[PDB]
DNA sequence: ACGGCGAATACCC
DNA sequence: GGGTATTCGCCGTGTACCTCTCCT
RNA sequence: AGGAGAGGUA
């Protein structure tokens, strides 16, 4: 609860349950891309908060783009 | 066979099952009756065999239904197949709604008052077990061990490169903490762990009334969510920062409680003729700098200049300006108020009720994190200014009124006259009951009244100033603060304990005319043990009554879920005020808040105010009371 | 993986007799106080 | 409660259990039909539609 | 007030006004005076027959079947135990003595019943009958090397009890309760028809039983209403045997009526002493209730009139001429102690013995039949051993400190065989009755489901000869209180008016008042003083022994005294003991009336002293003809039942003059013969920074370094050498493939060295057993050819230390193979042990007669055959007896567990300091967990620089009305000041005429007790004054304690304000607090709830077998139970993914656990949750009934 | 919290 | 031990 | 024949945790 | 490995 607020994301998503579903899809796609093991052990963040933050900034993803069918 | 197992024992034995006993007791009658049938043995014994084969199977399926107690070696009835699926210790309960789990631990909880509301203190020794495969992977990742055996090895020697990997692994990885009876859903909350040293768990002081915990011995369990869908579910739904209000009411659960309430109550009181009275400050930095110098009191009335924005009910934002009349202590709290809230919230004495109101407004007008920041800051300020106050309790705080002895002597003379009546047979049940008990019940409260006119008032007469001022007594300020203590509890320390109860409920005619300060005698301390034992006996022979009711309620209503936005219905119930037949006892407002309308709410003249289908909120229930509507 | 036990005499299932009501004393319409005599060898019934 | 009085009747009537419930879904270990267990069904109904 | 040896090294100032009338009786005399009646005879207390012999005497003549054989009990004697109480727990034996009885036979010429046993074969002898465990000198039992206590029992006293059960009207019952037998009870109904019943049979009419005389015409003669008339015209039976067969139809379902089996039953359900008894109390209570004494005082069976009278009184009570009984009165409940219970089990086993003798008295056919091959003794030993090993009232002893033991030996349970259940009972057997006053403590009980059902004993209370508790009072004859103590029972004092100890008397022992609060029917009252009959002897007469250790108890709340008493039975004893500065005058009694302090038996003077023994030189002119020398041996670092440490330390110096009773050593948590469970701390009542927020406690770290709450903890591990089938288990050090570095701390045998520091995970003993048939998988076959691994015909069952633990080995004990020639190692160790131990017995014996001869050559040098020519031949037998037994074992001092060869024990001891997480408490009901140890320059401090020890929140005090906690801190400030008034004088002119003058103002200025220091010499004033430098100790009794005028006077003399309040300074800035704080000297304890043995995390361990879930309990590797209420909460959040894995992949999805672990360690994501393996278990045992539960696909 |  | 519920059977409308 | 009026059996009675010995 | 009895904590 340092610098990612759940109130910041409840302006984009619904129900506080949709937030969990969408954030988990985003996080799973981040983690199934590498994101570690090579050079950034203590130089990055957790995919959970990285995915939860891109929703609170209208960043790399919005709810409609989060699919990647 | 692997479900009725034959595990060995210590020293050449077998702790066999009861399902093998009851299987053998059936095979050994089946075979017997078979080779008895082969020989054409008489019917008068073949029937006796057949009746024995049947009872053996009835016991294999469940003993106790018809037979008596078909019993094993240790004079204890054998456990059948219809006992491994039924009752509190069967399969359904104890194994399928149950499930002991891995990645789990326990410890004792301590207080740790320098935490933020979203944090807990987790020992290194526990956190190293709970997070052990994560550590194996992060070792074998960042080039410390090649195969998992050397990593497993350096984890048990507790190297130096391990205690920082553990700090990076548990960084933004939450954990849930639970207490002994989980009575509602606030008994589990997720936190963010920070490695401490020691063997207890540190628990933020404000999440304690949720858990119902204090720090005289309680313990707690720690579970680790393992998957990203459970790690996100921990942050988004359970994390302690989201659980600000009760789900049974709307009231807040992070309201400061005991000695945060006393500090905030202390500094915001005011003393009339104080040192530095009437000064003129222009900021919070001003009052701070002038206070830190020892030249001005904390209860001195001052004048302060404010200039701040204040949101109101409709949502508009006016501007609060001017020069207000304050106290030094209130103006020292002006630093923690956020923008949106008016200084009229702090500009009062700050009993428990008013602090909860501050937190209510902060949540309704400003939202979630504003409230969890304001609460932390109120926590720190109360903790600090109750200390700097040096507030204690002695034995002279319990001030015993000066009329007590005369009050009691007059009650005694009245009792003597009542029995004087009774000795001439002028009354039978009253002249030894319901009259003496009313004398004593009236004197009890006259003396409890005299005792608050002595612990509440004070006296100064300095500049011809001889008058009564509100006291700063430490026992009084603890009750009037709403921090801890009642009027009856205070009535027994320094008034008189009055009438006691034999367990059946009747009143013991002879009242304890002494309080805990002068000390009870032995014939007075005896008669107060009946009530004490009765209470303690009720307390434990009652949680079963309530736990049963709760379990029934959760089984009747369990599968009810909100599954759609509207059903289109137009029927409902007629709500009113729930009067007693004498007075209101609850308004229609506070009963219709949050409930949506099924019919229009046309007024007595003819025009309507609210259409059907409007979610009533606080900005629409004043129209119900301002326009005289009552159903 | 289970096995079985080839009984040589039939035996009633206690549940279908003493679960109150009895799904056996109700099929025949005879009180369980009378089914329990025939089942534990203390009286006769005329099958035909 | 009353597990035998319930199981005998259920077996005579040859009852069928559509799982369908909160408690029925924890005994067999799958997502309860509430909360995030509903929303994953809902938010996944949107994908097969978008792939069509 | 010096007046003793240790009672004058540090004198305690006493407060209070009430006199001394009766001193607290010996505390344990409920356990020791009841196993004395069982085994010994006393003609002074009129016990001419021990109760071991009243059981034999009443059952023995067997007379098998007209065979010229009749056995007669003659006499008995109890043997001598093999070992002593000290050696049994060492080896693992039970401290018991054999019983041998004298039995004589008789015979004659087997004639036509012409005295077939009168003539010949008059043989007689002593025969072994069984083993009886003996009670040690304190009141415990060593049963397989384990101290135990046999709790007392409160049960329902025999007699006739007329209940009512008020639901309808006219319903009246009447039960006759036996000591042992059948429950004959009657009843009524609003219809008016008397019924009957036997043990639990169905209700059959009352005139049925009346047929013992029948005679329907001779009933109404001795029986005047329509009640039996509604029964006499309800009795269809006319003849006797018809009614008997009717009643027989109730005593046997499915039976046919006989003619000699039916009459035997009725004539032998209430009339055969071998199957029914009222037992001396039923008879007298019956004769009292029914009033008459038509029956004798020794007829323990139901005479015929004891049923006619019961029927008559039932109808009279129904008609209003009488009163019903009170089931919870302590007149209707009697106490049954350990002697009575073991006597019952003795009677049980002896009946089987005497029923087997006469049986095999015939089937034995030989010549010269001695009475030794006909009686067996196994069914006596085996019943007594069953009572002691598996009984429910025979419990592990509570040690943890002296008070735990003293308070466990004084406990009176209502549960147990013959009593209630923790569930059936409710709400009125759990209630403080009016007859508990003086008899049971109405404050001390458990706080769980046992509340009201455990009920320890009061202070002056006495179980009398019938089993009814009693309490002492002072007769008030002719209006003047006299000094004749008298013990009254609950039935007795029902008709007396009883004042209290603290009523006001005036110089002539008259009452000064005219209306006082008395107890007139057990009930309180405000009556004239002319009506009083008795008066209590003390003011702690009402409270227990552990509640009388709490100062200022009349200023506390019973709900909190209840838990203040219960928590000082959990206090760990400390490294160095320390008195309470505020006490009650009862720590001496509790430490003395337990057996932890050493007490001198004779007047003497110390001859030698060290920390192993004390040798007194008996002054024989004032003492008995004693041995001329007393030798006391000392306990040193002994393990306790709670793994704590018991240790004795001597007090005396070589040359000291001691008396009879004086304390010569201190023991388990004692300090100059006073009980010391914790330390005195300087407490400040103020909030500090949220570090005492709820009930937390803040400590000084001047306390951890001062080693205040440090304690020693001894743990005992065992390793056994079995005789397994596939190969014997040997304890040789040749551990296969063990690292050679770990082979250092072990001796040439394979056991550790005494004194090594072992860590978690080291070998303590090395035992090896065989193992063959390896057959490793192909993985090891593809990589084992690179090192050419060797084959192991042996395994390693070698004991290791557990996890987390450490310490140093302080003792190792070995017991080798029973009845087997040991090799050049084990037999050598045993021979050296014998040579060393007999040598120590020699030096112990070479000094006893050394002092004896030093005394013999004392009164003769300055006929010598009187007292010199006897001592030397006496001690030789002592070294003789001790010398063989010290090696006279069974090669393991026991059977060594057949199938096991050697058993070795290892003791490890560790020191434990207080830390954040540990639980602390004071004697006033206030507990709390330590949150922080602050540095010392951060604590508040006094004006002169003295820091503070603890800070305790003041909010908790007025809500929980325990004010004695505040008065204690005031009286502790007072005493701290009084004791610095002495340290000031000691550093300036340390004479003994000055010290004798400051002590006079410290002691004899406040109060009327007057220590009287004019009886100490100047060498004693100098040690008294040097012990009063921490504080002058003060004693305040429990309802007669110090006032507030007195605490104010003492605070003045100490130089403080007449409130406990003073200015403190912020240790972090140095400026004062406003508002003076209350500082004082509260006495604080440390309870056995340390956080070290409570932490327990687990990631993945090992699982069950049937359900395949994790194990549970921190002893295997635990795993916490995510219960069902904890699942309702995850459901109320909507956490579906959290709830699906806490049910499948975390506990018992067998295929999912391995994949989750392999995923985490590799950093991947995948999750299939197939189905929890405990649902397959349930559907597999629902089809083990006849039912088919199955999965399906629903196409329709 | 409620029984009487 | 207590309570509440339900099938069983005997005693009057 | 119908309708109560006892009578008797069955099912239920809070959560988590620690220790000991004893049996198998 | 499992169960009984007994105690205790919240
Ligand atoms: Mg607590």
């Amino acid at each position: 609860m340092a610098r990612v607020t759940v109130e910041d994301c409840l302006d984009k998503v619904e129900t506080r349950f949709d937030l969990v579903v969408l954030a988990s899809m985003r996080a799973n796609k981040i983690l199934k891309n590498g994101y570690s093991e090579s050079m950034e052990n203590e130089k990055k963040e957790k995919a959970t908060v990285v995915a939860l933050r891109e929703i609170a900034e209208s960043e790399i993803t919005s709810e409609q783009i989060l699919r990647n069918e | 066979p692997d479900l009725r197992p034959l595990v060995p024992i210590e020293g050449g034995r077998f702790a066999t099952s009861d399902l093998n006993d009851l299987y053998r007791r059936v095979i050994n009658r089946n075979n017997r009756l078979k080779k008895l049938l082969d020989l054409n043995a008489p019917d008068i014994i073949v029937r006796n065999e057949k009746r024995m084969l049947q009872e053996a199977v009835d016991a294999l399926l469940d003993n106790g239904r018809r037979g008596r107690a078909v019993t094993g070696s240790n004079k204890r009835p054998l456990k059948s197949l219809a006992d491994m699926i039924k009752g509190k210790q069967g399969r359904f309960r104890q194994n399928l709604l149950g499930k002991r789990v891995d990645y789990s631990g326990r410890s004792v909880i301590t207080v740790g008052p320098s935490l933020r509301l979203h944090e807990c203190g987790l020992p290194k020794k526990m956190a190293l077990e709970l997070f052990k495969p994560f550590v194996y992977s992060k070792l074998r990742l960042g080039g410390h061990a090649t195969t998992i055996k050397q990593a497993k090895r350096m984890v048990e020697l507790e190297e130096a490169v391990v205690w920082d990997i553990l700090e990076t692994v548990i960084n933004e990885h939450p954990v849930l903490l639970n207490r002994a009876p989980t009575l509602h859903r606030l008994g589990i909350q997720a936190f963010e762990p920070r490695l401490i040293e020691g063997k207890a768990i540190q628990l933020h002081p404000l999440v304690c009334a949720a858990f119902n915990a204090d720090f005289d011995g309680d313990q707690m369990a720690v579970h680790v969510p393992l998957t990203v869908e459970s790690q996100l579910e921990a942050r988004v739904l359970m994390m302690s920062t989201n659980n600000i209000l009760s789900p049974a009411s709307g009231q807040p659960i992070i309201t400061p409680t005991q000695d945060i309430v006393l500090g905030l109550y202390y500094i915001t009181r005011e003393k009339e003729g104080a040192r530095g009275e009437g000064k003129l400050f222009s900021s919070y930095e001003d009052v701070s700098r002038a206070y830190n110098s020892g030249t001005i009191d904390i209860h001195a009335k001052i004048k302060l200049r404010i200039d701040r924005q204040v949101f109101d009910t409709k949502g508009n934002t006016y501007n609060e300006k001017g020069v207000v009349n304050t106290t030094v202590g209130r103006a020292l709290l002006l630093n923690i108020l956020p923008e949106g809230l008016s200084f009229s919230l702090l500009n009062k004495v700050l009993v428990k009720k008013e602090i909860s109101k501050i937190i209510n407004q902060a949540f309704r007008v400003l939202g979630g994190k504003a409230t969890v920041v304001l609460a932390d800051k109120l926590m720190y300020a109360g903790f600090k200014y109750s200390t700097l106050s040096g507030v204690s309790v002695g034995v002279d705080d319990m001030t015993i009124p000066d009329n007590k002895e005369a009050k009691i002597e007059e009650a005694e003379k009245e009792i003597k006259q009542i029995t004087e009546q009774y000795q001439s047979s002028l009354i039978t049940e009253n002249e030894r009951y319901n009259n003496i008990i009313n004398i004593w019940s009236k004197t009890s409260d006259e003396v409890g009244a005299s005792m608050m006119d002595a612990i509440s008032k004070d006296t100064v007469s300095i500049n011809g100033e001889k008058k009564e001022i509100e006291s700063f007594n430490s026992v009084y300020m603890m009750a009037k603060s709403g921090a801890r203590g009642s009027y009856n509890q205070m009535r027994q320390l320094a008034g008189m304990r009055g009438l006691m109860a034999k367990p059946d409920g009747t009143m013991i005619e002879t009242a304890i005319t002494a309080n805990f300060r002068e000390g009870l005698s032995v014939l007075q301390y005896f008669t107060s043990t009946h009530g004490a034992r009765k209470g303690l006996a009720d307390t434990a022979l009652k949680t079963a009554n309530a736990g049963y009711l709760t379990r029934r309620l959760v089984d009747v209503a369990q599968d009810l879920v909100v599954i759609e936005e509207d059903c289109g219905t137009d029927d409902g119930l007629m709500f009113s005020a729930i009067v007693e037949d004498g007075e209101v006892k609850v308004p229609l407002v506070e009963r219709a808040l949050g409930r949506t309308l099924a019919a229009d709410v046309v007024t007595e003249k003819g025009v309507v105010l609210l259409e059907a289908g409007t979610l009533l909120d606080e900005n629409l229930v004043e129209l119900l009371d301002d326009n005289g509507i009552d159903m | 993986r289970m096995g079985h036990i080839d009984l040589v005499c039939p035996v009633v299932h206690i549940w279908y007799l003493k679960s109150l009501p009895s799904r056996i004393g109700l099929f025949l319409d005879m009180p369980l106080k009378n089914v329990e005599k025939v089942l534990y060898f203390e009286s006769y019934i005329v099958t035909d | 409660q009353e597990t035998t009085r319930v199981l005998t009747e259920a077996s005579i009537n040859s009852q069928i259990d559509n799982l369908r419930g909160l408690k029925e879904n924890v005994l067999i270990g799958r997502l309860i039909p509430a909360g995030t267990g509903l929303a994953v069904r809902k938010e996944s109904a949107k994908i097969e539609k978008m792939r069509e | 007030m010096s007046y003793s040896y240790a009672e004058k090294k540090r004198i305690r100032k006493e407060f209070g006004v009430l006199p001394h009338i009766l001193d607290v009786p010996y505390l344990l005399s409920i356990q020791t005076e009841s196993y004395k009646k069982f085994l010994t005879v006393d003609a002074a207390k009129g016990r001419l027959h021990s109760g071991l012999e009243i059981v034999l005497k009443q059952s023995f003549p067997v007379e098998s079947k007209n065979g010229q054989y009749e056995l007669h009990y003659v006499d008995y004697q109890i043997g001598e135990p093999t070992f002593d109480e000290t050696e049994c727990q060492v080896r693992g034996a039970t401290y018991d003595a054999p019983l041998n009885v004298k039995l004589r036979l008789v015979v004659y010429n087997k004639d036509a019943l012409p005295n077939e046993k009168i003539v010949e074969d008059i043989r007689e002898e002593y025969v072994y009958m069984g083993d009886i465990p003996l009670m040690t000198t304190n009141g415990t039992f060593i049963i397989n090397g384990t101290e135990r206590v046999v709790v007392s029992q409160l049960h329902r006293s025999p007699g006739a009890f007329f209940s009512k059960d008020d639901s309808e009207e006219g319903a009246f019952s009447a039960r006759i309760i036996p000591y042992r037998g059948s429950w004959l009870d009657f009843e009524f109904d609003s219809k008016g028809i008397i019924w009957a019943r036997i043990d639990r049979k169905r209700k059959f009419c009352a005139t049925v039983i009346l047929k013992a005389l029948g005679y329907t015409q001779e009933q109404i003669l001795e029986n005047r209403g329509r009640y039996i008339s509604d029964t006499l015209k309800y009795d269809l039976t006319r003849n006797t045997d018809e009614a008997l067969v009717e009643i027989y139809k109730v005593l046997r379902p499915g039976d046919p009526p006989a003619a000699a089996s039916v009459k035997a039953l009725f004539e032998g359900l209430f009339f055969i002493e071998s199957r029914y008894s009222l037992s001396d109390i039923g008879r007298m209570k019956l004769n009292a209730r029914l009033g008459s004494d038509k029956v004798s005082k020794d007829i323990y069976t139901l005479e015929n009139s004891d049923i006619v009278g019961v029927i008559e009184e039932l109808i009279n009570i129904r008609d209003g001429k009488g009163k019903v009984d009170d089931i919870d009165h302590l007149g209707n409940r009697r106490v049954r102690s350990v002697g009575e219970m073991v006597e019952n089990q003795f009677r049980i086993g002896l009946y089987r013995v005497e029923k087997g003798i006469r049986e095999s008295m015939s089937l034995v056919h030989k010549d010269k039949l001695m009475p030794k091959d006909i009686v067996n003794s196994k069914p006596i030993t085996a019943a007594i051993k069953e009572f002691f090993t598996s009984g429910a009232l025979s419990q592990f002893m509570d040690q943890d400190n002296p008070l735990s033991e003293v308070t466990h030996k004084r406990r009176i349970s209502a549960l147990g065989p013959g009593g209630l259940s923790r569930d059936r009972a409710g709400f009125e057997v759990r209630d403080v009755h009016a007859t508990h006053y003086g008899r049971l403590c109405p404050i001390e009980t458990p706080e769980g489901p046992n509340i009201g059902l455990i009920n320890s004993l009061a202070s002056y209370a006495r179980v009398n000869d019938y089993g009814f508790l009693e309490a002492p009072y002072r007769k008030v004859v002719d209006g003047k209180v006299t000094d004749e103590i008298e013990y009254l029972s609950a039935i007795d004092e029902d008709n007396y008016v009883i004042a209290q100890a603290s009523t006001k008397l005036d110089e002539n022992n008259h009452f000064v008042e005219d209306i006082i609060q008395c107890r007139s029917g057990g009930e309180a009252i405000f009556t004239e003083s002319s009506r009083v009959q008795y008066m209590d002897v003390s003011a702690k007469q009402m409270v227990s022994a552990a509640a009388a250790l709490i100062p200022f108890l009349e200023h506390d709340d019973a709900n909190r005294v209840l838990m203040g008493a219960n928590m000082q039975r959990q206090a760990v004893p400390t490294l160095k003991s320390e008195k309470p500065l505020v006490g009650t005058g009862m720590e001496k009694i509790v430490a003395r009336d337990s057996g932890n302090c050493i007490i001198a038996r004779n007047v003497g003077e110390v001859a030698e002293v060290d920390s192993n023994r004390i040798v007194i030189k008996v002054d024989t002119e004032k003492s008995q003809t004693s041995n001329l020398v007393d030798i006391y041996s000392l306990t040193k670092f002994k393990r306790s039942n709670k793994n704590t440490c018991i240790n004795q330390r001597p007090i005396v110096n070589v040359g000291d003059k001691v008396e009879a009773g004086d304390i010569l050593a201190d023991g388990f948590a004692t300090d100059f013969g006073e009980l010391s469970l914790g330390h005195n701390l300087m407490v400040a009542f103020m909030p500090w920074n949220g570090y005492n927020f709820e009930d937390s406690i803040l400590l000084s770290e001047r306390i951890v370094k001062d080693d205040k709450y440090t304690s020693i903890h001894i743990e005992e591990f065992t390793c056994v050498a079995r005789d397994t089938k596939l190969g014997p288990e040997e304890i040789t050090a040749d551990i296969p493939n063990v690292s050679e570095s770990s082979l250092a701390k072990l001796d040439e045998s394979g056991i550790v060295h005494i004194g090594a520091n072992v860590e978690a995970g080291d070998i303590l003993v090395a035992k090896i057993t065989p193992k063959a048939e390896q057959q490793l998988t192909p993985e090891e076959r593809l990589l084992r050819a690179i090192f050419n691994e060797k084959a192991s015909n042996v395994v390693d069952s070698s004991l290791r230390m557990p996890s987390g633990t450490s310490g140093t080995v302080i003792n190792v004990q070995v017991f080798e193979n029973d009845k087997g020639g040991k090799s050049k190692r084990a037999l050598k160790i045993e021979k050296e042990l014998i040579d060393k131990a007999r040598k120590d017995f020699d030096e112990e014996f070479a000094v006893i007669e050394s002092v004896v001869k030093s005394s013999i050559e004392q009164e003769v040098v300055g006929e010598k055959v009187q007292n010199a020519r006897e001592y030397y031949e006496e001690a030789k037998i002592a070294i003789d007896a001790k010398f063989e037994a010290k090696k006279k074992s069974i090669t393991q001092s026991n059977e060594l567990s057949p199938g096991v060869l050697k058993t070795v024990k290892v003791f490890v001891a560790i020191k434990k300091r207080i830390q954040p997480g540990d639980k602390m408490a004071g004697r006033h009901g206030n507990k709390g967990v330590v949150s922080r140890v602050l540095p010392v320059e951060d604590m508040p401090y006094m004006e002169d620089g003295t820091p503070v020890d603890v800070c305790l929140n003041p909010l908790g005090i007025p809500s929980r009305m325990n004010i004695g906690q505040i008065l204690e801190a005031h009286l502790g400030l007072a005493s701290y000041g009084l004791g610095k008034k002495i340290e000031k004088t000691l550093e300036k002119t340390r004479k003994a005429a000055e010290l004798r003058k400051t002590l006079e103002e410290v002691y004899n200025s406040v109060g009327d007790k007057k220590v009287n220091l004019e009886a100490l010499n100047d060498e004693e004033i100098l040690t008294l004054c040097d012990n009063l430098k921490g504080g002058v100790p003060i004693a305040t009794p429990v309802f007669d304690g110090a006032k507030e005028e007195d605490i104010k006077s003492l605070l003045k003399i100490g130089g403080f304000a007449t409130n406990g309040q003073m200015k403190l300074f912020d240790g972090r800035t140095g400026k004062p607090f406003d508002r003076h704080v209350t500082v004082g000297y509260m006495y604080m304890l440390k309870l056995d709830h340390l956080v070290d043995d409570k932490m327990h995390a687990r990631s993945t361990g090992s699982y069950s077998l049937v359900t395949q879930q994790p194990l549970g309990g921190k002893a295997q590797f635990g795993g916490q139970r995510f219960g069902e209420m904890e699942v309702w909460a995850l459901q109320a959040y909507g956490a579906a993914y959290t709830l699906r894995e806490m049910l499948t992949v975390k506990s018992d999805d067998i295929a999912g656990r391995s994949k989750m672990y392999k995923n985490i360690v590799d950093g991947k994501l995948t999750m299939n949750v197939d189905v929890p393996e405990s649902f397959n278990v349930l559907r597999n045992e629902v089809r083990a009934l006849g039912i088919d539960m199955d999965f399906d696909y629903s196409s329709e | 919290q409620l029984t009487m």
